[PDB]
């Protein structure tokens, strides 16, 4: 009978999952977080502050002191600061070890 | 936690019980044995079946449901099927005598000596349940048996239990076709006596099934495999929040809520818009716009009506697969903009969206398409009350020459109880048309 | 058990599906133009011969 | 040949070899050292052997160019 | 010291508290597992006004999370970050909601409100002195509009000296999903305008449009947008947390904001928005901001000030600016526009400088707006409530729970209040 | 309506984004980076084949490398999910920390596993307590302190099975009861005793060498219970799933100790 016919069992149909991950993986992105909202160049460290660059760290050190003559656009003396110090250990004092 | 117990009453819902049943351990991946192979999901009973089987210490999966039938030729049939091992023997409520069509004979006749029995199960499956949202009922409206039993045993759990929910779910009949002149009898009754206790009934019609099958299915000769393999896709994708999680979780308890307008009136409509055959699927594209159109085409609804001779009012859409919100917001923009459609001024929104990830697959052996994304539309609109105004000018004709009377009264009821339904028919039509009226 | 099912397959596939690609792409088009080019003249050429 | 063989020729008919050069008939030990001279290391082993199996598919028992190759194929995805 | 103890409520707020937790935690150099990686000694020093320590260098947040579905938390425990939140923060319930707003303030908050209430209080004692809370949820979020409302209340009368941050979502204006959403939102914001001191107002359809203007990736994921609201949440809480001459206290910046009392409802805004060839063609500069940050584009809230006009403004500034720049700047903007703002109040503008830039990007800002736009929402809302409350439709669930149209009379009449009042200050 | 091949602006810009990305990914992973490298690596250190130590004497001696096994018997009462087959005692690292670093967990779980092929992970090198002046090679005694050894493919660093008294904090994670764990230290809570299978038999046997490829009762020394394995309980670690092993003395109707703490001592077969 066509009612037992419909019975007949047949194996190797497995339910898989696969489609679950991609599905769930369209729904977060999940490395995305850090990659929508990274601007400019990757840097792994950048941050200093400005008491201990002004104060501590008395300044640029690799800059040119008489970076600053005629320039182009406005020729007059420029090329001095705007770029500002960036480099070296920032958050490295004792009581951080200790 | 997330459970429920699902009832099959009347050899109508028995195979159709069935069906869901067998589609039910293919995504579950359940032997017909009752255990999966040497992997192990077995425990206190508690995964994905958690929430439908009870696969306890036992290891053999459980399913919470309950087939009550008054003939013993399917359900001791279907006993001697493939499954019928993880069928529970006296859950497969068996019956020795009909009640040949009529509602009163199941419903006084035997089901007295019979509902008993089925409330120590139904206790005894509430014991071990531990949530327990409500209950899954299918049945018929036509219910040779399905109609009188169900209609006591509604009463019976309503009153002792009232605080839960009960969701209806009956083959609407044919508004042009009847397989039985006692059919009107028994179905109006049923809705009288339904009105004030079923909390959301559930109708489809198997002309318009048939007709999707021959039009983009192009079976011109399908089978009940076919036809219970799609009502049982259809309360799968219902079920498939209760399986599986989305972008957001719905429940039945939201479903009642949110499409229900005013009491009495539980009435809404349900449409699965990818039907399409396996070719027809395998060189051509699914995505929200188009079947869109298709679920909100008039043509692709199982129940007969014109939704430009009614009104909208509620509409839910539960995309199951693959879906994003941004061209579904879209889309469903593009559709608040058509014309044509015509909600009602009382709702400025009616829209229900449940997504949920999982791709609805086939079935071995099937006729369905391989569909990515999905989605059951349940919408509420007012082109109904042609059904029951098709009804009633069916039964005024045949209650002033009292046809048949002479086998109910002469069994022991009366007219008044035929007198009161109409009334409260004529009721649901003008509540009908007064909410049509805006 | 299922956070941790959920982490290496997401971090699996992504690596096979990224490297697999890579390289099926990378090689399948160099030899089909390596060896069609390189059979063709030199049996060609001799044929002439 | 066809037109599409005439807007579409393979590389070899751009400039005049074609299908009776592929079936004429030549030498065993010759086409040996021209496969060596086309590029292509072979061992006298499987020279034999390729030799026995292209005369039996010919249905007849000779030796031609698409004969040669085909064989190769068949031998490469074997 | 000062601290600040957050609460995670709503389903959204579940969603939002993850995404804002981890953009906190990688910001801090916290692994997932929560071994911290030492190498910054300012957010090593400023960790406490938001994580306490635990056994092992292990930075516990400061957060409870409370629901009723186990599946969410669930999903949320299951988070990359999950190991740092606590199962003793995760409070909720057993029932479905039914997203029913009276069952969350009457049925169902009952029988929770209790042991929230001892898990913050323990909290409280955990830590020594609070500037206040922050609350994150919607207000048509129906499960966290039941809690949050229930909370907010009963937290006032135990801290009545503190900060009541609020950070909710508006729900789209042209589709809201849930029907009832209009009386969850009027019944919310009747609870809302007197129990709150602060409340950010967002709306992801303008969130949408920044997707199409500016992100132009067609397709993102809900987490995506829980990155863009927690960044510009995380960019208001960079003053507490980092030095730099920028006064950081919200009662610092709630009087700056906040002429009457009746003012809590503000709008964020936030800097630089960059597009594929802009991350490399920007030239990234102190004025190219301010006219993105000033964009209407730009914001994203609720919709433009363009039709109202410009009550107080208040922009922070994150990176290695100078006191001048905003200075042109401020002088540049109220020359561009000065009939835009009112003659009531001149120099409406109050900025702050943090000289510590984001991990990502150097130069960056955030800003707090409260301009005549609000109209709008509420105005919207109104005709909504009076189409439904016209023939009370979807009413016999509230009354089944025991609620009565008779207290929507004040709410509605509260939120006309509020009509008159922003149209009057302006208008 | 689109994908393969459109180019469209769009399209144009969207497949860039990706694409440095996926050179970014690459870099960071040609570094031999790549976390699956590190479980590869791992499970290739870890499921490194041994070579078991072969008894010529039938006995066994200290420095000899066995597995230790709990043999298949036939019980036909255990009711349930029961686990057929010798199970051998297995090493079960944490999967999330194996992740994060390549060195395992300093203390680290451990199981018993259905296979019998010599391997890193089941396979144990028979060690003295230290405290006895015994030589390598010397015949291992009934009723003598001795140390349950394993090298986890780790060069220079050797992790020994250790149990305690359970406490509230440290106990089995299914069970509730006393766990066994494997660290590098060398305790007091290191020493083992091996006991004659028969209990009406074992001051007879005292003091008796040991016999290779038989049933024997091992016990801690500190705490004085049979190590326990449960082929009912099911565990899921890094390669899949096994059986929890403890230390608890189950006991028959006559006093005497279970199938289950009847453990297999297996030498090299020549
Ligand atoms: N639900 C359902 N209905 C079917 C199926 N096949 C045919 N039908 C129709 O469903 C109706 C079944 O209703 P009833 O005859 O009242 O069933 P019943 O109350 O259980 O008692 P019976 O008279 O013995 O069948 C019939 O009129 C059929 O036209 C099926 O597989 N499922
Ligand atoms: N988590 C989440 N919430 C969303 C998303 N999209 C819209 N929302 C809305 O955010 C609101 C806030 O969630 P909750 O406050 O937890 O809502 P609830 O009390 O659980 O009940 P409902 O508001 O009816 O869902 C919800 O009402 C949603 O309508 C989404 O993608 N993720």
């Amino acid at each position: 009978c066509i009612y037992r016919k419909e019975y007949v069992p047949m194996p190797d149909h497995r339910p898989d999952f696969v489609s679950r991950w991609y599905s769930k993986s369209k729904m977060e992105g999940l490395p995305y977080k850090h990659l929508i909202t990274h601007h400019q160049e990757p840097s792994h460290r950048y941050l200093i502050s400005t008491y201990d660059d002004h104060y501590n760290r008395h300044n640029y050190n690799p800059g040119l002191p008489a970076l600053r003559t005629w320039n182009g656009q406005k020729l007059l003396w420029l090329p001095e600061k705007s770029d500002f110090p960036l480099v070296a250990p920032p958050t490295n004092y004792g009581l951080l070890e200790q | 936690m997330r459970e429920c117990i699902s009832i099959h009453v009347g050899q109508a819902g028995v195979q159709i019980g069935n069906a869901c049943w067998e589609l039910y351990c293919l995504e579950h991946g359940i032997q017909p044995d009752g255990q999966m192979p040497s992997d192990k999901t077995i425990g206190g009973g508690d995964d994905s079946f958690n929430t439908f089987f009870s696969e306890t210490g036992a290891g053999k999966h459980v399913p919470r449901a309950v087939f009550v039938d008054l003939e013993p030729t399917v359900v001791d049939e279907v006993r001697t099927g493939t499954y019928r091992q993880l069928f529970h023997p006296e859950q497969l409520i068996t019956g020795k005598e009909d009640a040949a069509n009529n509602y009163a004979r199941g419903h006084y006749t035997i089901g007295k000596e019979i509902v008993d029995l089925v409330l120590d199960r139904i206790r005894k499956l509430a014991d071990l349940c531990t949530g327990l949202q409500g209950f899954l009922i299918f049945h018929s409206f036509g219910g040779g048996t399905g109609s009188g039993f169900a209609s006591l045993l509604m009463e019976r759990l309503s009153v002792d239990y009232g605080k839960k929910s009960k969701l209806e779910f009956a083959i609407y009949p044919a508004p042009q076709v009847s397989t039985a002149v006692v059919e009107p009898y028994n179905s109006i009754l049923t809705t009288h006596t339904t009105l004030e206790h079923s909390d959301c009934a559930f109708m489809v019609d198997n002309e318009a099934i048939y007709d999707i099958c021959r039009r983009n299915l192009d079976i011109e000769r399908p089978t009940y495999t076919n036809l219970n393999r799609l009502i049982g896709q259809i309360v799968s994708s219902i079920t498939a929040s209760l399986r599986f999680d989305g972008a957001l979780n719905v429940d039945l308890t939201e479903f009642q809520t949110n499409l229900v307008p005013y009491p009495r009136i539980h009435f809404p409509l349900a449409t699965y818009a990818p039907v399409i055959s396996a070719e027809k699927a395998y060189h051509e594209q699914l995505s929200v716009a188009e079947i869109t159109n298709a679920c909100f085409e008039p043509a692709n609804q199982m129940v007969k009506c014109d939704p430009r001779h009614g009104k909208y009012m509620a509409c839910c859409m539960l995309y199951r697969g693959d879906v994003v919100p941004k061209d579904v917001n879209a889309a469903i923009a593009t559709i608040k903009t058509k014309r044509t459609i015509q909600f009602v001024d009382w709702c400025p929104t009616g829209f229900k969206v449940g997504i949920n990830y999982q791709p609805p697959t086939v079935v071995p052996g099937g006729d369905l398409a391989k569909v990515q994304r999905a989605v059951c539309m349940l919408s509420n609109t007012t082109a109904i009350a042609e059904a029951w105004a098709r009804l009633d000018h069916k039964f005024d004709l045949m209650y002033a020459k009292r046809a048949f009377v002479h086998w109910y009264v002469g069994e022991g009821m009366e007219e008044g109880e035929f007198s009161e339904a109409r009334e409260d028919l004529a009721a649901l039509e003008k509540d009908y048309e007064e909410v049509g009226v805006d | 058990v299922e956070r941790q099912r959920f982490l290496r397959v997401l971090q699996n596939e992504q690596f096979e599906l990224d490297m697999e690609e890579a390289i099926q792409k990378a090689e399948a088009n160099k030899m089909l133009r390596d060896r069609q080019l390189e059979q063709e003249e030199r049996l060609a050429n001799e044929l002439a011969r | 040949g066809n037109a599409y063989s005439l807007l579409h020729p393979s590389i070899f008919s751009q400039k005049g070899v074609f299908e009776r050069d592929f079936f004429k008939t030549r030498s065993k030990e010759e086409i040996s050292d021209i496969l060596t001279n086309i590029g292509v290391k072979l061992s006298k082993e499987e020279f034999e052997n390729v030799w026995n199996l292209a005369s039996k598919k010919h249905q007849r028992g000779e030796v031609c160019v698409e004969t040669i190759r085909n064989v190769l194929d068949e031998l490469l995805h074997a | 010291m000062r601290e600040i103890v957050h609460l995670q409520a709503g389903q959204c707020g579940n969603q939002i508290g993850a995404k804002f937790w981890e953009v906190i935690s990688d910001e801090h150099g916290i692994d997932p597992t929560g071994t911290y990686h030492g190498d910054s000694d300012l957010q090593l020093e400023r960790i406490n006004v938001y994580y306490n320590e635990a056994t092992g260098g292990k930075y516990v947040p400061r957060a409870v999370l409370v629901d009723l579905e186990p599946g969410t938390m669930d999903s949320v425990r299951s988070g990359p970050f999950g190991q740092i939140f606590r199962p003793d923060n995760f409070v909720f319930g057993q029932s479905g909601a039914g997203n029913n707003w009276a069952k969350g303030h009457y049925t169902e908050g009952a029988e929770l409100v209790d042991s929230v209430l001892d898990v913050v209080r323990k909290e409280a004692e955990s830590c020594d002195c609070l500037q206040g809370f922050q609350l994150t949820h919607s207000l048509g979020g129906g499960t966290g509009s039941g809690m949050g409302t229930l909370l907010i209340s009963k937290i006032r009368e135990e801290y009545p000296d503190r900060i009541m941050n609020t950070f909710s979502v508006v729900p789209s204006p042209k589709v809201s999903d849930t029907v009832v959403e209009p009386y969850n939102a009027t019944l919310s914001v009747h609870q809302l305008v007197e129990n709150t001191d602060e409340t950010y107002c967002i709306d992801n359809e303008a969130l949408y449009d920044i997707c199409f203007r500016t992100l132009k990736l067609t397709t993102p994921t809900y987490g995506d947008l829980n990155h863009l609201v927690s960044a510009t949440m995380s960019g208001v809480t960079t003053c507490l947390r980092f030095p730099g001459q920028l006064n950081a206290d919200l009662r610092k910046l709630a009087v700056n904001m906040v002429p009457f009392p009746r003012l809590h409802f503000f709008m964020p805004g936030f800097a630089p928005l960059t597009s594929r060839g802009s991350q490399q063609y920007r030239a990234l500069t102190v004025p190219e901001l301010t006219q993105q940050m000033f964009d209407a584009k730009n914001m994203m809230a609720a919709c433009d000030p363009r039709h109202g006009r410009y009550l107080t403004v208040a922009a922070v500034f994150r990176g290695r600016m100078s006191m001048k720049e905003v200075d042109e700047q401020m002088l540049n903007v109220q020359n561009k526009n000065s009939s835009y703002f009112v003659e009531w109040i001149p120099n409406n503008v109050k900025t702050a400088v943090c000289d510590i830039p984001p991990r990502g990007l150097k130069m960056s800002a955030t800003f707090i707006g409260n301009s005549t736009a609000i109209q709008e929402l509420f105005k919207r809302i109104s005709e909504q409530f009076t189409a439904m409350f016209r023939r009370k439709a979807f009413l016999h669930w509230y009354t089944g729970e025991g609620m009565d149209e008779m207290e929507f009379t004040e709410a509605e009449s509260n939120m006309n209040d509020l009509v008159s009042e922003y149209q009057q200050y302006q208008d | 309506v689109y994908g393969p091949g459109v180019r469209m602006g769009n399209w144009n810009e969207d497949v860039y984004l990706e694409e440095e990305r996926m050179r970014h990914f690459l870099e960071k992973r040609e570094k031999g980076e790549l976390l699956i490298q590190r479980n590869r690596r791992v499970k290739k250190n870890i499921l490194r084949p041994m070579q078991l130590s072969v008894s010529e004497d039938g006995y066994v001696h200290y420095g000899d490398k066995v597995i230790i096994v709990n043999p298949d018997q036939v019980l036909g009462e255990e009711a349930g999910k029961f686990m057929r087959g010798d199970l051998s005692l297995c090493m079960s690292p944490d999967e999330v920390k194996a992740q994060l670093s390549d060195d395992l967990e300093i203390p680290c779980g451990v199981s018993a596993v259905q296979t019998i092929a010599p391997m890193g992970r089941n396979t144990f090198t028979i060690l003295s307590d230290g405290a006895n002046s015994c030589e390598m090679g010397q015949v291992v005694v009934y009723g003598q302190n001795f140390c349950l050894g394993i090298a986890a493919g780790l060069e220079g660093k050797m992790l020994y099975l250790t149990s305690d008294h359970r406490t509230l904090l440290k106990s089995s994670l299914k069970s509730g009861l006393q766990e066994v764990t494997l660290t590098d230290e060398v305790t007091h809570l290191n020493c083992w005793q091996a006991a004659f299978l028969d209990p009406q038999l074992r001051l007879e046997y005292e003091g008796f060498p040991v016999r290779a490829n038989e049933k024997i009762v091992i016990y801690h020394r500190h705490t004085n219970r049979a190590l326990a394995v449960h082929r009912n309980l099911f565990l899921r670690t890094y390669f899949g799933k096994e059986m929890e092993v403890v230390a608890h003395t189950y006991l028959d109707s006559h006093k005497v100790e279970k199938p289950k703490n009847q453990w297999m001592l297996v030498t090299g077969n020549p």
